[PDB]
């Protein structure tokens, strides 16, 4: 309730929790590239002739199809050539001190990332010899894609960097993460240890240095609750996790797609070219495989405009992950709501299928108390002399200043306030003045 | 008694013979073809998408696939021309064949 | 739909460890169909008397595409003789007749022989007899097929036509176009029997020749019929058991076949453990398009209910009158 | 029939018809509970 | 019948195709909208989001034109005339 | 009949196209909706 008085009501949390806010974005999609004259014509010389009075339908697919993997290619680059920090400090055992980073520490890729991979449901890749593996190990699951892909011919190429090089990027990220918010400016990499770093954002957030001292142990000890729940935090319920599967899911249609469009009839007489020929007379036949023609060709056309809108929205929310990177992982983040949820501490970021997952730490006020508060002091026998609370609110306690997010009330001191002109809401004191008006 | 077995996608995957023994039917699988090229070189490298290298100097198997006629560098570049997508990185001899070489990731100062 | 017992298998191809969509003629999801029960004929001590059966042969029903068949349903469980509600028997497994006419010519007659142990099936025009209790003759309740179980069933002796020869007496045999009989092992165990009408040719499915545990039924019999049957009624059949012998008799359920898209699920050996029928409810048709008999929990818009025209209305101009 | 020789092309209709409205409920909520505050002065007559 | 010609409400229901419900009804969406009013007044009162203070809206507007650069001593003076001209432009807004 | 088919055939593929272009209007919107809501987000943070 607003006071109508000098005085003003404040509300501020007496008690602080940390929680880790998970998001997944998408900075690549699977690269596919199709074989328009084996998915359509399937060796058929007459499909040929009539895709020839079309025009070079076919050619033009694939020259489409690769300027998509270059787009990825070149989004990847830059992605990554973002997220490398310029000076970075060698991760140890023990690292963060008495705040426990093990599941960051990397194994190789770090144990939070590969439960992240694990949990996800991915078809085998294959690539050095996936061909040959089919044909042997024949379907790994009922309506397999990756067989499905080399009999109709389209491949899903692999990412531009392995999973080792892009595991080595996030390892000297975490280094660069604990001394990088020591002040302006990426010129001076200032090697300090995690945990000094996170006393002074909480600093920045505004509890006093005091409180913090006092709650070392305890401030340590809710950081690693929230990371103990991060572990578990891959589950259905969660949304992150489910946008992470989503992103597999979407590659995954698009490869089923092709292969059920080609046992689709498209009004011939039979969806196999071949029966087609046995079935009917050639003049009648070259008419049913037209029809068939048309609908491959329609679903290719279709495929390759898919892959080319994907391609576009992955390489925008490649930028959007470039500038997530800097802003939170790189500095804490004044902005609110970019990153984790309430005041943001700190944020982490690990590998994903389709892009990058961030994990965000953020400070959550609990136990929230209503306390009289002054805009300013002044002294009762000087107006001119007066003072203005710096990331904390002045409360009568004769008048004591509190930290702006965690109330703990201390004894007003010069270094705390700021001296600011004269102004009828600032209360006039003379029975009790804190240091700075004491002139 | 059907004899013909097709799976959802309703392609044909088994048959079952007149003697009775059953054997598996896998369309006839295409092996995927690439051109790596360089404009400068004028020169270029036949690309085999996860295919062995038996089924195709002589081919240079990659995780990304089989490369034909391929000589492997071993030697790392920060900055690729053709890169093979993973580690891998084609560099032409410059015309010399290109060379499979390995992306190298730069290391940050360390404090 | 779920149990899938008497569910059609297609004779074109088979499906294994998948679950997909198929358009068959299928019996409707929940539907109690037509039941008729055999009951063992009228008998004084030991001597069998008057034949006691209900009216199915004058009960008329469309043929239409086709019509499955639920066999020894409550087969090895004690049940009160139809006959005698103060005697029970533990009911024993029986084998249904069927009468199909094109015209009401020739008539394909499906008749249970040997107490089961063949199935005769013929196309042939049938003579009405002026003897008493037959069809021409006056004071007729019912034509009903019968056998005797103290001679026919004997293991030493069992008459393949008795049933045939007692046809016979109520209607005569005339330019039957053919005469096929094929051996079905006696069994207590649910059998299904389907027959469908197809231009090459009327198919007979039995489910006891493939799938007897299953109760899939698959086509064992062909036969060369060329004319559309619209019409099939029920041929009762009495059994002269003696008053101590009577004995319960399963009753028979018949389902209609009407072209249906079935959910199917299948397992490695490729038999239809489940299916799901979309016309049955709104909760199937989200099954059917999804093609998952389990889909994860949320809210999906379905197929909207169409309303159906119970009149028609046609208005034409009429002009100018005779004048007298 | 004819429908069902091309493919189940109704069944697919309605299925991303649902996930796209899915995707908007989800979008909703999200903006809604950012626009929300922990703490709120209660509004009253004359405010300002 | 048709509420205008062509009406597309009436034509959903004979093609059979269905306009589905917004999530969040009109009162819930006010409510969201009045809790964020109230927050706008003291919301920004010191760095953080985690203490609230109850302040007058004008207090807050005076603090605002404090950091663009106006002086203390010259909000004072023109109190009465920054409110004058503030309400001139929501005026605007309403004819907007 | 089969003449009547070909003609109701040419209707469906029609109609089967306008609600695939429909579907995928739809998508477009939606999506363009989502990112748009981000901003309104960061709108109300930032500003408001």
């Amino acid at each position: 309730d607003q006071l109508n008085s000098s005085y003003f009501k404040l509300s501020i949390p007496t008690n602080f929790s940390f929680g880790v806010t998970q998001e997944y974005i998408q900075t690549t999609i699977q690269k596919v590239t199709v074989d328009c004259k084996q998915y359509v014509c399937n060796g058929f010389q007459k499909c040929e002739q009539l895709l020839r009075e079309y025009g070079q339908f076919c050619s033009k697919i694939n020259q489409a199809l690769h300027g998509a993997n270059l787009r990825q290619d070149d989004s990847v680059r830059n992605l990554f050539a973002s997220v490398k920090s310029s000076q970075s400090s060698p991760i140890i055992p023990g690292f963060g001190g008495d705040f426990n980073l093990t599941l960051l520490e990397p194994v190789a890729r770090s144990a939070i990332e590969d439960l992240l991979f694990d949990k996800v449901t991915i078809a085998d890749p294959g690539y050095m010899q996936g061909y040959d593996d089919c044909m042997q190990q024949g379907p790994a699951s009922a309506r397999d894609l990756i067989c499905a892909q080399y009999v109709a011919g389209y491949k899903v190429l692999p990412p531009l960097m392995d999973v080792n090089m892009e595991a080595a990027y996030t390892s000297s990220l975490l280094g660069s993460i604990a001394g990088v918010g020591w002040t302006a400016g990426l010129s001076s990499f200032a090697a300090i240890p995690f945990a000094q770093s996170i006393f002074y954002r909480l600093n920045g957030v505004g509890i006093t240095q005091q409180v913090l001292s006092e709650n070392q142990k305890l401030i340590a000890n809710k950081f690693n609750q929230a990371l103990g729940a991060m572990q578990t935090g891959f589950t259905t319920t969660n949304e992150a996790f489910q946008k992470v599967q989503d992103a597999v899911n979407n590659n995954a249609q698009a490869l089923s797609k092709l292969a059920s469009e080609l046992s689709n009839t498209f009004g011939a007489i039979s969806a196999s070219i071949g029966d087609i020929i046995q079935r009917l007379d050639p003049p009648e036949q070259d008419a049913q495989i037209d029809r068939l023609i048309n609908g491959r060709l329609t679903t290719l056309n279709a495929f390759v405009a898919q892959q080319l809108v994907r391609s576009e929205s992955a390489a925008l929310s490649a930028q959007l992950a470039k500038d997530k990177v800097n802003e939170c992982v790189k500095a804490q983040s004044k902005r609110s709501g970019f990153c984790g949820q309430g005041t943001h501490i700190v944020s982490f970021v690990v590998n994903a299928p389709n892009g990058l997952y961030f994990m965000h730490v953020g400070y959550y006020p609990s136990n929230h108390i209503e306390v009289v508060s002054a805009y300013g002091l002044c002294d009762a026998a000087n107006p001119t002399n007066c003072i203005a609370p710096v990331n904390g609110y002045f409360i009568k306690t004769e008048w004591s200043y509190t930290g702006s997010s965690f109330y703990a009330p201390e004894p007003i001191t010069s270094l705390n306030t700021k001296y600011v002109a004269p102004q009828v809401t600032y209360q006039n004191i003379s029975t009790n003045l804190p240091p700075p008006l004491l002139g | 008694q059907q004899r013909f077995v097709y799976d959802a996608y309703q392609n044909l995957v088994g048959y079952y013979s007149d003697d009775g023994n059953y054997y598996c039917l896998r369309a006839c699988v295409s092996v995927p073809v690439s051109v790596i090229y360089d404009k400068e070189t004028k020169t270029h490298a036949t690309l085999f998408g996860s295919v062995a290298c038996e089924h195709i100097y002589g081919p240079l198997q990659t995780p990304v696939g089989c490369v034909l006629g391929l000589v492997n560098s071993s030697l790392f570049v920060e900055d690729c021309k053709l890169p093979l997508g993973q580690s891998l990185c084609a560099l032409p001899d410059t015309p010399g064949e290109m060379r499979l070489a390995s992306i190298a990731f730069n290391h940050p100062i360390q404090v | 739909v779920s149990k899938a017992d008497g569910i059609i298998y297609p004779q074109g191809r088979t499906y294994s460890n998948i679950t997909i969509t198929y358009q068959g003629l299928f019996p409707y999801q929940g539907d109690h169909g037509d039941m008729y029960v055999y009951s063992a004929g009228h008998a004084t001590g030991t001597t069998p008397q008057k034949l006691f059966v209900a009216n199915y042969s004058q009960d008329v029903k469309q043929f239409a595409n086709g019509f499955v068949v639920r066999i020894g349903a409550a087969a090895n469980s004690t049940g009160t003789v139809i006959i005698s509600p103060s005697t029970s028997a533990t009911i024993r497994k029986i084998y249904p007749a069927f009468m199909l006419g094109s015209s009401v010519n020739h008539t394909l007659v499906l008749l249970p022989d040997g107490c089961g142990t063949l199935l005769r099936a013929f196309y042939c025009i049938l003579e009405p007899r002026s003897g008493n209790h037959c069809p021409a003759g006056n004071s007729y309740t019912s034509f009903a097929t019968y056998h005797t179980p103290a001679t026919d069933c004997s293991d030493g002796n069992y008459n393949r036509n008795a049933s045939l020869n007692s046809f016979k007496e109520y209607f005569n045999l005339r330019n039957c176009t053919f005469m096929y009989t094929y051996n079905i092992t006696e069994d207590e165990i649910l059998e299904w029997f389907g027959i469908t009408q197809t231009a090459q040719g009327v198919h007979l499915f039995s489910s006891r020749y493939v799938d007897l545990y299953g109760g899939n039924m698959f086509q064992f019999a062909t036969l060369p019929v060329y004319d559309t049957i619209k019409y099939y009624s029920i041929i009762p059949h009495s059994i002269r058991s003696i008053q101590s012998d009577r004995k319960a008799w399963a009753a028979f359920y018949v389902y209609k076949l009407q072209p249906l898209t079935f959910l199917l699920d299948f397992s490695v050996d490729g038999y239809i453990r489940r299916a799901i029928d979309c016309g049955f409810n709104d909760l199937s048709q989200l099954h059917c398009s999804y093609e998952s008999f389990d889909v994860e929990s949320g809210v999906y818009s379905v197929s909207s209910f169409e309303a159906k025209p119970s009149g028609s209305v046609v208005e034409q101009a009429e002009g100018v009158e005779c004048d007298f």
